[PDB]
């Protein structure tokens, strides 16, 4: 098994040891906070880590379906 | 170089 990532990778694929069960979407920004709206740092989850004052952290519950909008000429 | 919500490539994202 495994999950997707986004972080310091261009992209990569890992999940955490058997405890986590799904993959998540940490919405925030870069330290550069570039003109692309929201950075999303995908990875391993057991529950959906969402906050309220900034961190949207939604999920996907099945294989590969983790990500957001990205792969478009924009 | 980033995985924002507008691109995935380190050319379009940043």
């Amino acid at each position: 098994i495994v999950c997707h990532t986004t972080a310091t990778s261009p992209i990569s694929a890992v999940t955490c040891p058997p405890g986590e069960n799904l993959c998540y979407r940490k919405m925030w920004c870069d330290a550069f906070c570039s003109s692309r709206g929201k950075v999303v740092e995908l990875g391993c989850a057991a529950t959906c880590p969402s906050k309220k004052p900034y961190e949207e952290v939604t999920c996907c519950s099945t294989d590969k379906c983790n990500p957001h909008p990205k792969q478009r000429p924009g | 170089h980033r995985y924002y919500e507008s691109s995935l490539e380190p050319w379009y994202p940043d």
